């Protein structure tokens, strides 16, 4: 059975004087009577972005080594061909990772009002490389590599050990090895099929962020009780001795919109941080070893887990 | 503190300056703009404080759980009370926080060795009670999982599960028995 | 200093003199527009105003309404002496910079004792029964005294007004209906009544020839453009522009959109310019503004050195181009290590072998392989206690 | 941090000579843009006059500062004003 | 609910009293003050 967890949102950025004001000077001066405000805003957004980087860095970096799959696939009949990466692929992402990546899916105009977007520190290739290293370490060493140096061990013997940790004596596995391998392979087939046709937890994040950014962009089209929602128009139509009040009303409105957006972004960042902490603990307890906590590494008695990457 | 000196669109940043240099019937506007600006700045500060306090509450509850499951007892949660196997813990105080000392057992030096699931003695399949079979090339031995402490496969170090055929990788070795030597 | 060098920028932003290794922020790059294209249709006509104290107007009850179209304006300049000149919603002294829309000059005469009665939000007999101004008005009120003509030797008896009206007046509506108004019950006062124009009394007894010059801006394809001639047309640069009064800034490229001949411009999602029709070439164009960019500065720690490599985030370009953007002042190497100063998209700068700043793709750690077999196992023999 | 008039570091400033002992004498009419900085290496108090204004042609109120009579008058100067003591 | 009796610099905390005593073209300013403060109250609430 699978479990789906967001780990990071998209790193956003905004520049006030480019957003509230723009190709103007008197607007910049009138805003300068607050400037600590927008320093706070840019500081908070920078903090959120670097926090997202640290968050992914924390979840996916558990191994101080990089482990490679041995070329011989003699794992006692378990077919791991689906989850190990395939070199023949153009990219270095395995079959189920790619099938996940496909199920989840304007930019310029948003870029043209200060809303620049930053890229993640780790590229998807690097993330898939971490997941592949974790898979190879788990398969080839059991759980010791999470608490020391990786130690070789036959996979059948490791599975017998993981049985020994729930109350089922080894002879059960050593007698039903073929049956267990068949059930495992059939289960992997079923899961790849059931995902081959959901992932709401990974798409609500993107949709929420897109909707918030769109709402900001829409905000510039309102008057906030001025004569026109265009600073250039009001400047070309009206004189400095009187346009200042309408301009100031426009700053007040747009600044309010930025403030609300930053507050909601902070709250959602805290939520994602909590979710990623949960994901990190699930990683360190389920992947890097067997856990006896009920309903914390699956649904039932737990044996082992394999992590797969995803978009965000 | 810095937010006080800013004008917020009013002509000056001191209420005394406003009330002196201007008539209240025409200075109420400056007063009101300054009041609104300072209120909204205070609102932003309070919201920042609330979010920071929420984060600190999360960290504090994590620290409490770490104390109750690392200090007041050993924990089996891999990598929750250190990096390695956990033995015991030591808390220390700190300014606005706590600092822990996790005492983690870690094995360093390992050999090779060639292994097999079971032992075929007399047509009986012998499986280790709690240990693992290793081979020293010359013989087979049962040892504990984390230390090479090799011992003789006796009948109390193993248990039987029927015939040798079903298991794959079962090797043919003798199993020593105490009773027969003692009988005479 | 705060802005002479990137180091100065960092020190001024952080308010410190010893800057630690990392990446820090400064202002953002702006591409300044090189020139400004001026576009305007070739409008030769000059609107008539000497006719609009020429000889005679109408009174306020039936006020002279006139249209203006396809001509140029000029407020510096055939005319009449002017006691007052006032323009609501728009700067009176900035008018010739625009291309107006639907210009209407509202002409009549009115007594000097009621000059102040005409404004957007006035009340009283005049502005309620004879004329009416909307409350969102946009136009100019032009007034000047006329005693040369409209105050006769025996007094003037050519102009009339309505005293009291059963119904109010719609904004911009004329009242030309004369009837015995029923003040009480018992169905039947005459409305139209001569004023008191005589040059024998105070100036308020005199008529004031007042023209209300209302107008619109940028509501429909406009042809009331002011005296500014167009300029030539340049493309593919960050430029300023203007079209029929509109202003702006960006880069003007080719277009691919079809339009209908009753519109002027194209708006995007954020309600701002997306495409434009030239007023002379009558062709379609696209707008892609040039204001973009993010600036980042890298230092190995002021304690060590002072050579710094500036990063530009969304700029196409030791000038190295990256997914993170335009990086200037870094020696790109193939040799991969752990991250020292994180950049973005898997790049990290570092101060290594004088020595300089190198940018590279990070490493993920040492790469090894587990000697997996189905008949081998590694058993530890020693321990380490790690606190 | 402040926001005022300052000399940008490493400014390309002008250097004037008056060396006669060779036959160099010119202290031209320098316009006063906002802020002027003055570093002087002397031995004998060589600088003696400081005239400031806009036209200084007895057609506007002009400033007269020297090393201390400071008269705001409407002065009619000549083509090249200089001073001099005799030995 | 108690952030309804606040004036926000306006003369009447009730829109009825604003409208029945004041003309639309001189009452927008009173409405503007009232609406700004009521929106601010909503913003504080939803954040909490
Ligand atoms: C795993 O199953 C796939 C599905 O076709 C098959 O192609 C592959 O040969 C199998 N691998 C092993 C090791 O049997
Ligand atoms: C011991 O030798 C075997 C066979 O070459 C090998 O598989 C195993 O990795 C070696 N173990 C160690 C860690 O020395
Ligand atoms: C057992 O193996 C170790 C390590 O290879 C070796 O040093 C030792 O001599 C071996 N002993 C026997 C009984 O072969
Ligand atoms: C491992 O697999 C090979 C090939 O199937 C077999 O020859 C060998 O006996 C197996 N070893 C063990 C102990 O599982
Ligand atoms: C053990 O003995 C049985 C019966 O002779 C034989 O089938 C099996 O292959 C032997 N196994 C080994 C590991 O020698
Ligand atoms: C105005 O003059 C320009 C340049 O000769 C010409 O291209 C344009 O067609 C003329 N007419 C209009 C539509 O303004
Ligand atoms: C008409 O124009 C002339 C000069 O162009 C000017 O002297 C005169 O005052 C204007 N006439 C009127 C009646 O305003
Ligand atoms: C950093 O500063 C310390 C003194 O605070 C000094 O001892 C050390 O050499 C410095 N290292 C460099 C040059 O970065
Ligand atoms: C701009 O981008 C293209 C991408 O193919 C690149 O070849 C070119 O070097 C870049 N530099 C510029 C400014 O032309
Ligand atoms: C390595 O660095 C050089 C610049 O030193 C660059 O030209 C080249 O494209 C990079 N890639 C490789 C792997 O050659
Ligand atoms: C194990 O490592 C420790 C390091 O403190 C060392 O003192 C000890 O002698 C080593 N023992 C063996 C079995 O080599
Ligand atoms: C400005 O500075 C440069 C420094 O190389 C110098 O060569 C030049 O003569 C200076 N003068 C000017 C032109 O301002």
């Amino acid at each position: 059975t699978t479990e789906i967890l967001p780990v990071s949102m998209t790193k956003t950025s905004v520049d006030c004087t480019m957003y509230i004001c723009g190709d103007s000077t008197e607007c910049s001066n009138l805003l300068l009577q607050y400037g600590s405000f927008c320093t706070q805003l840019n500081r908070a957004l920078t903090g959120i972005a670097v926090e997202q980087d640290k968050n992914t860095q924390e979840v996916f970096a558990q191994v101080k080594q990089i482990y490679k799959t041995p070329p011989i696939k003699d794992f006692g009949g378990f077919n791991f061909s689906q989850i190990l990466p395939d070199p023949s692929k153009p990219s270095k992402r395995s079959f189920i990772e790619d099938l996940l990546f496909n199920k989840v899916t304007l930019i310029c105009a948003q870029k043209f009002n200060g809303l620049t977007v930053l890229p993640p520190l780790l590229t998807d290739e690097m993330i898939a490389q971490y997941t592949s290293a974790l898979l190879a370490g788990t398969i080839t060493s059991g759980w010791t590599f999470g608490a020391g140096a990786a130690l070789q061990i036959p996979f059948a013997m490791q599975m017998a050990y993981r049985f020994n940790g729930i109350g089922v004596t080894q002879n059960v596995l050593y007698e039903n090895q073929k049956l267990i391998a068949n059930q495992f392979n059939s289960a992997i087939g079923k899961i790849q099929d059931s995902l081959s046709s959901a992932l709401g937890k990974l798409q609500d994040v993107v949709n929420q962020n897109a909707q918030a950014l769109n709402t900001l962009v829409k905000q510039l089209s309102s008057n906030f009780g001025a004569i026109s929602s265009v600073l250039n128009d009001i400047l070309s139509r009206l004189d400095p001795p009187e346009a200042e009040v309408q301009i100031d009303r426009l700053i007040t409105g747009r600044l309010q919109s930025l403030q609300t957006y930053v507050t909601q972004q902070l709250i959602r960042a805290a939520e994602i941080r909590a979710s990623a902490n949960l994901a990190a603990t699930k990683m360190s307890e389920c992947v890097l070893g067997q856990s006896k906590r009920v309903d914390f590494c699956g649904k039932g008695y737990h044996l082992m887990s394999f992590p797969q990457s995803a978009p965000h | 503190v810095k937010q006080l000196s800013s004008n917020f669109g009013a002509i000056s940043s001191v209420l005394n300056d406003i009330l002196s240099r201007l008539d209240p019937p025409e200075a109420e506007v400056q007063i009101d703009r300054l009041i609104t600006g300072r209120l909204q700045s205070l609102q932003t500060y309070v919201t920042q404080q609330l979010i920071r306090a929420a984060e600190i509450r999360a960290s504090a509850n994590l620290a409490a759980t770490k104390m109750s499951e690392c200090v007041l007892g050993q924990s089996k949660r891999v990598d929750f009370c250190g990096k390695g196997y956990h033995l015991m813990s030591f808390p220390q105080s700190a300014p606005h926080g706590v600092v822990f000392l996790h005492v983690t057992y870690v094995p360093a030096q390992e050999k090779n060795f060639t292994t097999a699931p079971a032992i075929c003695h007399d047509g009986k399949a012998h499986f280790p009670r709690e240990g693992v079979f290793v081979s020293n090339g010359t013989h087979w031995f049962v040892t504990q999982r984390n230390f090479y402490e090799p011992q003789i496969i006796t009948t109390d170090n193993t248990f039987v599960s029927g015939n040798c055929d079903v298991v794959i990788g079962i090797v043919n070795n003798t199993v020593y028995d105490p009773l027969q030597p003692e009988l005479d | 200093d705060c802005a002479l060098d990137p180091l100065s920028e960092t020190k001024c932003t952080l308010k410190s003199f010893t800057v630690e290794k990392g990446i820090y922020q400064t202002s953002n790059f702006r591409v300044q527009p090189t020139e400004s294209i001026v576009r305007f249709p070739n409008i030769t006509n000059l609107c008539p105003f000497g006719e609009v104290n020429a000889t005679r107007f109408a009174s306020v009850y039936a006020w002279n309404r006139k249209r203006i179209s396809n001509c140029v304006a000029d407020y510096s300049v055939n005319s009449t002496s002017f006691s007052t000149f006032k323009c609501y919603g728009v700067s009176p002294t900035k008018l010739n910079d625009l291309c107006f829309t639907n210009v209407y000059a509202d002409s009549f005469v009115i007594r000097g004792d009621e000059v102040r009665q005409i404004a957007p939000g006035q009340t009283g007999k005049i502005a309620d029964y004879n004329y009416k101004l909307p409350d969102d008005f946009t136009g100019c009120v032009i007034a000047w005294n006329s005693n040369n003509l409209d105050s006769k030797v025996g007094g003037n008896y050519n102009y009339l007004y309505r005293l009291f009206r059963k119904s109010n007046l719609k904004p911009f509506e004329r009242d030309i209906s004369t009837e015995i108004y029923q003040a009480g019950s018992t169905p039947c006062y005459f409305p139209l009544q001569s004023y008191g124009f005589q040059p024998t009394n105070g100036v308020g007894y005199q008529p004031y020839r007042v023209v209300v010059l209302s107008f619109e801006l940028l509501h429909a394809p406009a042809t009331v453009c002011g005296p500014k001639k167009s300029t030539n047309l340049v493309k593919n640069k960050c430029v300023n522009f203007n079209f029929n009064g509109l202003t702006g800034t960006g880069v003007l490229t080719e277009s691919n959109k079809k339009f209908l001949p009753f519109q002027q411009f194209g708006r995007d999602i954020a309600d701002t310019t997306d495409a434009v029709r030239d007023p002379q070439t009558l062709e379609i164009l696209d707008i892609t503004p040039c204001s973009f960019g993010g600036v980042s500065v890298i230092t190995p720690g002021t304690n060590t050195s002072n050579q710094v490599a500036v990063l530009y985030q969304d700029v196409n370009c030791n000038v190295f181009q990256t997914r993170a953007g335009c990086l200037i002042g870094a020696e790109h190497v193939n040799n991969s290590y752990e991250c020292d100063i994180p950049i973005g998209a898997g790049i990290c700068a570092s101060y290594q072998t004088s020595q300089s700043i190198i940018a590279y793709t990070m490493s993920l750690g040492a790469e090894n392989s587990v000697a997996y077999s189905n008949n081998s196992i590694a058993i530890p023999t020693n321990f380490t206690i790690s606190v | 941090s402040t926001q005022d008039l300052f000399l940008p570091f490493f400014s390309n400033v002008t250097w004037f000579h008056a060396i006669h002992v060779t036959k160099r004498f010119d202290n031209p009419v320098l316009p006063f843009n906002d802020g002027v900085y003055f570093a002087s290496t002397e031995k004998s108090n060589i600088i003696r006059g400081w005239i400031f204004g806009t036209t200084l042609d007895s057609k506007t109120q002009s400033l007269l500062i020297v090393n201390v009579v400071i008269k705001v008058c409407e002065f009619q100067f000549c083509n090249d004003p200089f001073l001099g003591v005799y030995y």
